[PDB]
């Protein structure tokens, strides 16, 4: 999920944008 | 354990931002 | 408008820690 | 929502679980 | 300014990209 | 006023995330 | 990458507070 | 009421930066 | 108390040292 | 030593939330 | 104390509660 | 620059303050 994901690398505001609703 | 709960604190308040009057949940696995 | 933009965003905030392992929904009106 | 109910007074924690998955 | 903009009204993140350098 | 130093705290954080690295001007009113 | 992120977001508060009416350029390098 | 809940979380984490090693209290009313 | 004095008015950074340990 | 300082400013805001209108002493040992 | 205990290790809202007035 | 010095160490609020304007 996004811990794994944003938190082991920097997401843009592109890739958070993916676990929006 | 403590450097995950930290950086999740600024993951909400980033989705908070992009995300808008869309919302989101925020499922940590 | 843009207060409750702020008190939103201390509401995440807010969640994040109250929910802890469950996380949380946020959906704003 | 939460903030219709929290934002127009002030929310305990127990009331903030409410919001937890 | 940004905060008569942005502080009276709600600026997305487009229009916040008007104080990036 | 103080409600506008509270805006201008979370428009910094929103500045922040939002330009990345060109980084960002902040002058208040 | 992420730790400098989260640094950064923190060094932005405090200039915010410290910087008062003054304002500041944020330019991480 | 909720203002004042939101002015309160910015005042501790501005006496957190200034007080530094004394730390500080918070006593709200 | 630092919410009368610095909620209803804005506190420098000195002011608020008075509420420092 | 900035992760620490990091650390703290989330405790900080934490207990604000946790505590509520008891107050809390912040001193960093 | 809290830095100590808090920062080696994560503390729930309840362990939290500990270092409250 | 600022990340350089105040994410290798920390910096006091004099320190910071070079950034300003
Ligand atoms: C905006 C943000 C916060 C935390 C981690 C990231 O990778 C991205
Ligand atoms: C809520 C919180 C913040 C920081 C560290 C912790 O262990 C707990
Ligand atoms: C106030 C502050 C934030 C982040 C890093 C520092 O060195 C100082
Ligand atoms: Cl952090
Ligand atoms: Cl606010
Ligand atoms: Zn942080
Ligand atoms: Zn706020």
């Amino acid at each position: 999920g996004i811990v794994e994901q944003c938190c082991t690398s920097i997401c843009s505001l592109y890739q958070l944008e993916n676990y929006c609703n | 354990f403590v450097n995950q709960h930290l950086c999740g604190s600024h993951l909400v308040e980033a989705l908070y931002l992009v995300c808008g009057e869309r919302g989101f949940f925020y499922t940590p696995k």
